[PDB]
């Protein structure tokens, strides 16, 4: 049943294809890592953790919900199945009807869907059933295969993630972008040298030398422990060969949907005032990237805030704190530079410049009692602490934060009805796809 | 052979590098000497071309010796290396290597100084001793160092003199513009910091206002060099006054400090023993180093807020050795902003016009050329590159950035280890959202810092430029100009070629510059400039809209050129109607200042008839000879139009336009000095073909070839575009060229008939035959016949205006053919015969592309509207009118 679901996913998108060998390797990993139910549960956890990284966010939610539905429909009774199906239908706007009350998580999902919190309703299945997730590092560290393919849409790149992974693994990457015959020859020689000697190698934009990919890469993957290969392709680009894709581990790189999750990621990726400014910049970057995806209401277009803007803003903050040692930090200067130069260079519409200026004024106001979100307050550092103490205090005040269900409106300071429409449309798409998938 | 003898046949200890090439050169020299002796008493060119292959590595090593040779062609490199005793060959390529130097001043086997493009003379500190033993690269390197030291010395002298307390009005007459500019900027930032230490700004504001007024007064009585220098210092001093006034109006100290931090500050180190690294430029907390490279007196830009924010983001990108990226619509100030940033940083920014022909090898060779020099490279129109090349060169660009950031001495690109100068940087100015342009990959976009300049500040530019021109009322006039442009953009028909942005305002100002001598610096001048710039590009109703809004917002002889046009048209047989003369006026006025022109109208509307006669009349008026190179753009291939890189030996082959530009630049025979050169592109305006000339058409006036060659555009070299529709053309190639829209045909039906007639007669008693043919013609019935011909069904729809040709040639050829039997018949019979011949010509020219029933209807209507009657089968035999049935021969085919 799971293999049929994954085959349907591969029917939807060429990158989502599934090979029986990969599924059987996952089944073997289930044993490498009331009994038969336990093996079935471990199988579900492993297949989710392995093949979720090869799907984007909407397909992640679709597959998580359909696996939860399959497991819980086989395990629980028919009334449970009817209640879950009615909740999916009212999420899909196909069958409007209250569920039959029995357990405990059922009322949690009912409260999530009655309060029109569609994102929480979609992620409830992930939060309830599955208890593990994998990033690129986990995929690389838990794969017998030495060939990897990473896919993302246009105007986003995960090369910096691979560079960070190689730095953390004490390896060497030879970034060889594709598109010209000289790069192809260099890639051939580097592949031979890295097979004989070792070291990682990344080919960039492999959808742009498709003939070479179809002949040389196909024959090479067809036929040293410290040798790994990475290839980056676009989800909206031209179709890659199926035999090449099925022989490589597939990863979809995409920005973290959460706000607090993005704050924690940017915080873990990194005197006291430098740490404070880094915390404020990470919060600002997470907030602006969360607001960016709201195309018509949060902004006026689709923008792309990435690690380069964070690096440039952090360097500017460090330089400002370095050349202004009199503790009279020019917060207005920082606000203007971050809103106009670093994060405002991409902004083309003046009203989006105004909203990013408002965000910078809210974040970098330079107040002792700053309330960046309705729940968490960030007090300014004292003059008797240390860098490690400030790091620990900011991490602790980050850990106590609990992201609410209505955090796409309250945290971004937006009208509630636009968020209602966006979440409703996304949940309708996800639930309609899941309904069309489950009946067959 | 002279180049070969210079490189190898004359210099000693230079033939020991390549012994096989040495033997080949010796054999070629012996053969050439034998041929010359035989001549004085094909195969050689083939042998020379064969031995050019062994010279490629030698030329590459020579370019490695002096990195500025990368901007020169192989033939130019041969010329510069070979001429080791003449020493005047090197002065010809100063603009190609440096950019702001046109020649070298030589005095008795020594180098006294260099001269800028505009004519400024820079005197070197120490005269360079030149001997026959030394070769080009060593003294060129020491000349570059001497130029940098001379710029620093004049800067220091001017700064010390200004610190002594004297006014700038006596100092501007002593040193070059760059020295005065940098010293004035250092003084301004020092004095503004002193004022910001206190809270008083009115005193220095009044002092700066008095300085500006004194400069404006001194401009009226100065020479051209001094006038240009005073204009540029006035731009800088207006920026100074704007910043000081903005600081004075500030409410509190913190916002004043923020405003001062947002603007460029020109400090100077007072402890460094290195002279060339003593000046650093500060903005937004970052610091960048002045290079003291010669700039000359460029066309300085007005310091708009957008310009300052662009400077800030360029500094932000370059602080981490990242690339600077500018994107937005056409004519918004991206390339000029990059060039102004370079000029403020004391170096000439080398701009490259990207193209589909720039493959990975070409772009990487340009990258190693600019990294070895240390020059600032601007890659104009980065979207025009193929996406595969964009992905491929990402590794090279990232390697350049990493080497700059980590201070690596060498970087390896194109399979060679070359030095990496720390002064280099890369800039790109792309135009997203346009058809025919690729999209940059994100791995390449993360290597550049992009900034948006969708909307510039036209009002400030217009106000400051008009004030500099010497206009009594500048603020109100600039506001009126910008408001008129906005109403013209809003209240006109929304068809694609109407663009009223910054480029047309700049054209209006440039056209208003030269007629103030006889119209005066007032409102008549600006309204006349607005007419001369905008009216040719407007239609019929939009012309009335232009007149209405011009009268609403603006309350307020050329006899010789009209006579020249009339004489040229009389020679060419054209008719000077109101529309034709109006179009010729518009073309002449808009070509007087704009160098690239587009002619758009219906097919056969009269574009060629317009520009040909205007060119002839200008040749009459000025006395200058004219050369025209009419090229059909889409007939040729892009590689056949600009040039192709031969992959067999990595050598360059010129195209057609490149060949013409090189032929006019070389000036071998000296007959192109005092001539106007026209290159007409009489085909469709393909973005791929034309946008490769973006740097050619704008104020850069340079042709950036793939192999690094930089051919300048002479001021008398003008480009004409002849087409019908601008459907696929981008606004990038529309705003750069003055557009002459043809709303209707410039010729009446009878005037075109007469022109075709007398052209045919000139192509051939004869006067009597011409008079009788014209008497047979009757315009009163001809117009009705032409009007009735429009109701017929025509395949391959051709306008009746275009069918007069075929009728005229048929009639004239019939009369010429039958002229043999035209001396033995009465006048009435001759008139009837010519009438029948002209009637059948009109039939087969107007309804000849229609069905048989339509042809019968048309012969009926031409009989009713005319005279000997012509039937469907009427004919003339040898001269009696008859039918077809008496002409059919008996045919009895055999079996086989
Ligand atoms: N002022 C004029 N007086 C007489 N005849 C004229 C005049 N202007 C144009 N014509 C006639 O118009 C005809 C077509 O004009 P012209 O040769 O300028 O076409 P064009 O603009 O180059 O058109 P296309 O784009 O179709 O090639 C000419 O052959 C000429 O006989
Ligand atoms: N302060 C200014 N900023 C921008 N452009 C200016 C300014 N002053 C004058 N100009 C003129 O406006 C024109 C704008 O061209 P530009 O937009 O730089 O070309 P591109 O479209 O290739 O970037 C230039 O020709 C320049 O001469
Ligand atoms: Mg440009």
């Amino acid at each position: 049943k799971i293999f049929s679901m994954l085959e349907k996913f591969g029917q939807f998108h060429w990158f989502y294809g599934i090979s029986i060998g990969q599924f059987l390797s996952c089944f073997k990993r289930v044993f490498i890592k009331t009994r038969v139910d336990e093996i079935l549960w471990l199988l579900y956890q492993e297949v989710y953790c392995q093949f979720s990284t090869a799907l984007d966010k909407k397909f992640k939610m679709i597959m998580a919900m359909t696996m939860f539905c399959l497991y819980k429909f086989d395990i629980e009774s028919e009334q449970y199945k009817e209640a879950v199906l009615t909740m999916i239908g009212v999420l899909s706007e196909s069958s409007d009807g209250v569920p039959k009350l029995t357990n405990d998580d059922l009322r949690y999902l009912w409260d999530y869907v009655t309060t029109k919190s569609y994102i929480s309703a979609l992620n409830w299945f992930k939060n309830e059933f599955f208890v593990d997730e994998w990033n690129i590092a986990d995929v690389v560290a838990n794969s017998e295969n030495n060939y990897f393919t990473m896919a993302s849409e246009r105007d986003v790149d995960g090369t910096f993630k691979l560079i960070e992974l190689a730095k953390a693994s004490k390896e060497s990457l030879k970034i060889i972008p594709l598109g010209s015959i000289e790069n192809l020859n260099y890639a051939q020689e580097e592949i031979s040298k890295s097979k004989i000697e070792g070291g990682w190698i990344l080919l960039q934009n492999i959808q742009m030398s498709l003939s070479w990919v179809k002949t040389y890469l196909h024959k090479h993957v067809e036929e040293h422990e410290k040798f790994k290969m990475f290839m980056t392709c676009h989800l909206t680009g031209d179709k890659l060969p199926a035999p090449l894709l099925q022989r490589t581990d597939r990863v979809v790189y995409e920005d973290i949907p959460g706000i607090l999750d993005t704050v924690k990621d940017l915080w873990g990726s990194q005197g006291v005032w430098s740490v404070y400014c880094t915390f404020l910049l990470s919060w600002f970057h997470a907030l602006i990237t969360a607001r960016t995806r709201l195309v018509p209401h949060g902004f006026s277009k689709k923008y792309y805030f990435n690690d380069c803007d964070f690096q440039f803003a952090s360097v500017y903050l460090e330089n400002v704190l370095a050349t202004n040692s009199t503790n009279n930090i020019p917060w207005a200067q920082v606000r203007d530079h971050i809103a106009t130069i670093v994060y405002g260079g991409k902004i083309d519409e003046e009203k989006d410049l105004e909203v990013v200026a408002k965000l910078c004024a809210h974040v970098f106001c330079g107040s002792d009692n700053l309330q960046i979100v309705p729940g968490v307050r960030i007090p300014q550092p004292l003059l008797q602490q240390s860098e490690e103490e400030e790091r620990a205090r900011l991490t602790a005040i980050l850990s106590n934060t609990i992201e609410p269900a209505d955090s796409l409106s309250s945290w971004l300071q937006l009208p509630r009805e636009s968020i209602l429409d966006y979440e409703r449309l996304q949940a309708k798409e996800v639930a309609s796809s899941t309904e069309q998938l489950l009946q067959e | 052979w002279l180049d070969l003898y210079g490189i190898l046949g004359e210099n000693l200890d230079i033939q020991n590098f390549l012994p096989l090439e040495t033997s080949k050169f010796k054999s070629l020299t012996s053969e050439y000497k034998m041929i010359t002796t035989r001549a004085f008493q094909k195969l050689t060119i083939d042998s020379l071309k064969m031995i050019k292959s062994s010279l490629s590595t030698f030329l590459e090593r020579q370019r490695r010796q002096f990195p500025r040779f990368y901007f020169l062609g192989n033939d130019d490199l041969l010329k510069i290396i070979g001429s080791g005793k003449h020493h005047d060959q090197v002065s010809k390529f100063m603009k190609k290597m440096f950019g702001s130097i046109e020649s070298i001043i030589f005095f008795e086997d020594s180098i006294t100084g260099v001269r800028s493009v505009e004519g400024e003379v820079l005197n070197l500190n120490e005269k360079i001793e030149l001997k026959d033993s030394i070769q080009a690269q060593e003294w060129l390197n020491i000349l570059d160092t001497e130029i940098k030291l001379s710029v620093f010395t004049q800067f220091r002298d001017c700064l010390g003199q200004l610190k002594d307390g004297t006014d700038i009005e006596v100092v501007v007459s002593k040193y070059i513009f760059q020295a005065i500019l940098l010293s004035a900027q250092v003084m301004w930032t020092e004095l503004v910091e002193k004022c910001l230490q206190t809270n008083e700004f009115s005193k220095y504001w009044k002092e700066v206002d008095m300085k500006i007024k004194g400069l404006l007064d001194k401009l009226n009585k100065s020479s051209d060099n001094v006038k240009k220098k005073i204009e540029a210092l006035l731009v800088e001093y207006l920026h100074f006054n704007n910043v000081i006034g903005q600081l004075k109006n500030c409410s509190t100290k913190e916002e004043a400090r923020l405003l001062w931090a947002k603007v460029q500050k020109f400090y100077q180190k007072n402890d460094t023993l290195d002279d060339l690294n003593s000046v650093f430029i500060s903005q937004s907390g970052y610091l960048l180093q002045y290079k003291f490279e010669y700039i000359g007196i460029p066309e300085r830009l007005i310091y708009t807020p957008l310009l300052l924010v662009g400077f800030a983001t360029l500094t932000d990108s370059l602080h981490q050795k990242y690339g600077g990226c500018f994107f937005g619509p056409a004519g918004t100030g991206k390339t000029e902003t990059v060039k102004a940033f370079g000029q403020n940083l004391g170096r000439v920014v080398v701009v490259f016009n990207c193209d589909d022909s720039f493959d990975y090898q070409v772009l990487s060779r340009l990258l190693v050329g600019i990294t070895q020099i240390g020059a600032w490279g601007c890659f104009d129109e980065f979207n025009r590159l193929d996406e595969k090349v964009l992905s491929a060169v990402s590794a090279n660009i990232q390697q350049i950035q990493n080497g700059l950031q980590v201070g690596k001495s060498h970087i390896t690109l194109l399979e060679e280890e070359t030095p990496l100068s720390p002064h280099t940087a890369v800039f790109i100015t792309l135009n997203p959202g346009y058809n025919g342009r690729s999209e940059l990959p994100e791995n390449l976009k993360k290597s550049f810092r992009e900034f948006s300049m969708k909307s510039p500040q036209s009002g400030t530019i217009a106000e400051m430029i008009l004030q500099i021109m010497g206009f009594e009322d500048s603020k109100s006039l600039a506001s009126k100009i910008v408001h008129f442009l906005e109403l013209l953009s809003s209240k006109c028909s929304s068809m694609n070629h109407y663009h009223f942005g910054l480029r047309t305002l700049k054209g209006v100002l440039r056209n208003c510059s030269p007629l103030v001598s006889e119209f005066g610096e007032g409102e008549k001048t600006v309204v006349e400039s607005l007419k001369r710039v905008i009216l040719p590009s407007l239609g019929d109703t939009d012309e009335l809209v232009f007149k209405d809004e011009l009268s609403k917002i603006f309350d307020s002889n050329s006899k010789a050129i009209v006579q020249c046009l009339k004489d040229a048209g009389q020679r060419s047989g054209f008719s000077m109607s109101e529309e034709f003369l109006k179009k010729c006026m518009q073309f002449y006025y808009m070509q007087k200042t704009q160098q690239a022109l587009i002619l758009v109208g219906k097919a056969g509307c009269g574009k060629t008839a317009t520009w040909k006669t205007v060119i002839d009349a200008m040749a009459i008026f000025d006395g200058h000879a004219n050369v025209v190179y009419v090229i059909d753009t889409k007939v040729l291939t892009k590689e056949s139009l600009y040039g192709s890189m031969l992959k067999a030996t990595l050598e360059w082959r010129d195209g057609l336009f490149t060949s013409i530009l090189r032929r006019v630049n070389d000036d071998i025979t000296g007959t192109f000095k005092n001539s106007r050169i026209w290159v007409v592109f009489d085909s469709d305006l393909d973005p791929e073909y034309v946008e490769a000339m973006n740097s050619v058409l704008d104020d850069n006036k340079i042709l950036t070839l793939p192999n690094g060659e930089r051919l300048p555009i002479p001021p008398n070299f003008r480009i004409l575009f002849e087409t019908d529709n601008l459907d696929h053309t981008t606004p990038a190639t529309i705003t750069r060229c003055g557009l002459l829209w043809f709303s209707t045909d410039v010729c009446s039906i009878s005037s075109k008939i007469d022109h075709l007639l007398n052209k045919s007669y000139e192509a051939l008693e004869l006067d009597k035959l011409k008079d009788l043919i014209s008497d047979s013609f009757d315009m009163a019935s001809l117009t009705n016949i032409f009007t009735c011909s429009n109701d017929l069904v025509h395949i391959l729809g051709v306008r009746t205006f275009n069918k007069l040709e075929t009728a005229v040639q048929l009639a004239v050829h019939l009369i010429s053919s039958y002229r043999q039997w035209f001396q033995n018949l009465d006048d009435k019979s001759l008139k009837d015969v010519i009438t029948l011949l002209i009637k059948r010509s009109l039939l087969y020219a107007l309804a000849g592309d229609s069905t048989g029933e339509s042809q019968r209807a048309f012969i009926q209507t031409i009989n009713t509207y005319f005279s000997q009657e012509l039937s469907d089968y009427s004919t003339i035999v040898i001269l009696s009118f008859s039918s077809f049935c008496s002409e059919i021969p008996s045919v009895s085919l055999e079996a086989h």
